[PDB]
């Protein structure tokens, strides 16, 4: 997004200049989707998925850069060993093994605040795993 | 009190090739891991036992085995025993072999149970293992040699249990997650142990080392005059005795009993009251901050006027014998028993040990048979039933008996050898003989069939402890002080 500071504008010429169109470079098709001023558009050369036509005629998918991170949402205070998830009655359930407590617990997602709930719990001394499995 | 003394086991590592091929072909590399498994398990000992494990030697063949090697930890264990015996001679209260050879079995280490100071006996065979892994293990099996075993009647009964819940204690089945507390029998078999006499050897603070010469490693070695540990808690024991390593103007000691106050205490005073009458109180010598060495009554002392018998500072009796096979609660059982099964009868009194025709005991004596008790539990503290136990009913005596084994060829069910049948009749090959089998040596005595001159009684040294105002070696002359 260089292009965005400068304010007014009314000719940009491309010719002859080399390019890698890829998904970072990809701004400038979002651009070429909102350019009004005289520019001319010249051949790119970079990933072979994008063969010699013009940058304005890009689509924003062609390149599928997915950008995933990952969100805090540290809520369960218990200590854990084994964590396993296994799908049930069309709700997969989280089942946790809880060490020095001997304690399984059992929790599921639900939409009310997007989060998972416990539900159910084990008896036991002291837990390391807790392997679900459903059968029949 | 004794117990609450400082330990000091002079334990030497033997190793064999196949770790040493494992590391690498590294004599220093191996040199400094045992160093590591040692300072490792004295940590563990340190909370609780109270007892630090001396690496006083330690000896690695980088050619290859000298003995056979096999799976069986048992063998490789008497193969080991055998080779310290024949070849080893170094003072050592425990000689641990860590076993190249990871053994085919389910238990971590092989050791004997209440072997330690002893010629034979004094050590185990710890397999190969991850480093916390062979401490764990050579923990165990010194626990093991110092008497220190899981009570499984106490198990069965939930007596006592580990206090460790999470991953289970040390003494069990060696799981990944190791803990870090023993249970309170531990402790107890401990005292029992130390009370009884045995472990009497673990009283000694060696002067030598592998570790180079460090300040504050709690003992004096060469280069240091004297060693309070670390300033921390130097300041408990030993302030004004040692600092750094160094006197504080004019002293004499740095810690130990035999010197209160940093200064010398009166001649005479014991600093190491006798646990029973198999053992000697000992008095400092008046010019050593050390107590004074340990000594017990020699084998084959009794520990009353005929019952009983002192072998290597641990009682012997009948009784005895009953209460550590069987239980505390299990006693010897009378003369009746010993005449009405052991002169004949199958599963019930035999001499030796043959399932299919049991050996014959004559009336002349029935002491060293099958060993009967009275009221024998479901289950023994330690070993494993040969088939079932024994049982046997104007008096009535519930009378019963047992074949107890061991981790050794050796069979607890019958009596152990040394047991006392009379006047210097004691067990030999599950048989009364005289003094003259066992060749028990004679004390320095002046006169005929006397002790140390007939006052006095001899240390398990073969030295005569005169008794008080009795300087002379032999007990002959008297010499009055204050």
């Amino acid at each position: 997004d260089i292009f965005k500071g400068l304010d007014s504008l009314t000719n940009v010429d491309l010719r002859g200049n080399s390019f890698n169109c890829d998904c970072k470079l990809k701004w400038l098709v979002e651009w070429l989707g909102h350019t009004n001023a005289t520019v001319e558009d010249i051949y790119c050369e970079g990933p072979p998925e994008y063969k010699k036509r013009k940058i304005n005629s890009l689509s924003s998918k062609d390149f599928d850069c997915i950008i995933t991170e990952f969100a805090k949402s540290q809520d369960l205070p218990y200590q854990s060993l084994s964590i396993d998830t296994f799908s049930y009655l069309n709700d997969e359930y989280v089942v946790i093994a809880q060490p020095f407590t001997g304690k399984c617990i059992f929790l599921e997602w639900d939409h009310v605040e997007k989060t998972f709930r416990n539900y159910d719990n084990i008896t036991g001394t002291s837990t390391v795993v807790c392997k679900p499995i459903v059968i029949e | 009190n004794v117990e609450e003394e400082t330990k000091y086991i002079e334990l030497m590592i033997v190793n064999d090739h196949l770790m040493f091929k494992k590391h690498r072909l590294s004599v220093v590399h191996t040199n400094t891991y045992a160093k590591s498994v040692v300072n490792m398990a004295d940590l563990i000992y340190k909370d609780q036992l109270k007892t630090r494990i001396v690496l006083v030697a330690m000896e690695t063949w980088a050619t290859d085995n000298k003995f056979a090697i096999s799976e069986n930890p048992l063998i490789t264990l008497r193969e080991f025993m055998k080779y310290r015996r024949d070849f080893i001679k170094e003072k050592s209260d425990a000689v641990h072999l860590f076993s190249g050879s990871q053994f085919e079995s389910s238990r971590s280490g092989a050791a004997y149970i209440g072997g330690i100071c002893s010629l034979l006996k004094g050590g185990g065979v710890n397999e190969f293992g991850k480093t916390d892994l062979m401490a764990v293990t050579l923990a165990q099996s010194l626990a093991h040699n110092i008497g220190i075993i899981s009570d499984k009647r106490k198990l069965a009964s939930g007596e006592c249990k580990c206090e460790d819940t999470w991953s289970g204690c040390i003494m069990g089945d060696t799981g990944y997650y190791l803990p870090k507390k023993f249970t309170q029998c531990n402790i107890e078999e401990y005292h029992d142990f130390l009370n009884s006499g045995g472990g009497a050897c673990l009283f000694n603070k060696p002067s030598k080392l592998l570790d180079p010469p460090e300040c504050g490693n709690g003992f004096i070695e060469t280069g240091e005059e004297c060693d309070c540990g670390t300033p921390a808690e130097c300041v408990l024991e030993g302030a004004e005795c040692c600092k750094k390593c160094t006197l504080t103007q004019d002293s004499q000691c740095s810690d130990g009993l035999c010197c209160k106050k940093c200064k010398f205490q009166p001649m005479g005073t014991v600093c190491r009251e006798a646990v029973n009458d198999c053992d000697i109180r000992e008095t400092c010598s008046g010019n050593s901050s050390q107590c004074a060495p340990n000594i017990h009554k020699m084998d084959g002392y009794s520990c009353d006027g005929v019952q009983g018998i002192c072998f290597g500072g641990r009682c012997k009796t009948r009784d005895r014998q009953c209460k550590y096979i069987w239980g505390q609660k299990v006693t010897a059982s009378d003369k009746y028993c010993y005449e009405k099964l052991n002169i004949e009868g199958t599963e019930k009194g035999n001499c030796g040990k043959d399932k299919d025709t049991w050996i014959q005991c004559n009336k002349r004596d029935v002491l060293c048979g099958y060993l009967l008790c009275t009221n024998i539990g479901n289950i023994p503290r330690l070993g494993e039933l040969d088939g079932e136990i024994t049982s046997t009913l104007g008096r009535t005596l519930n009378c019963s008996g047992g074949h107890v084994k061991l981790e050794e060829d050796v069979d607890l069910g019958y009596v152990e050898d040394g047991t006392p049948c009379g006047p210097q009749m004691m067990c030999l090959e599950h048989r009364c003989l005289p003094v003259a089998s066992f060749n028990f040596s004679t004390c320095l005595s002046s006169k005929e069939g006397t002790i140390c001159s007939g006052n006095g009684v001899c240390s398990n040294e073969l030295k005569c402890v005169c008794n008080r105002h009795w300087i002379g070696s032999d007990c002959n002359t008297y010499f009055p002080h204050n």
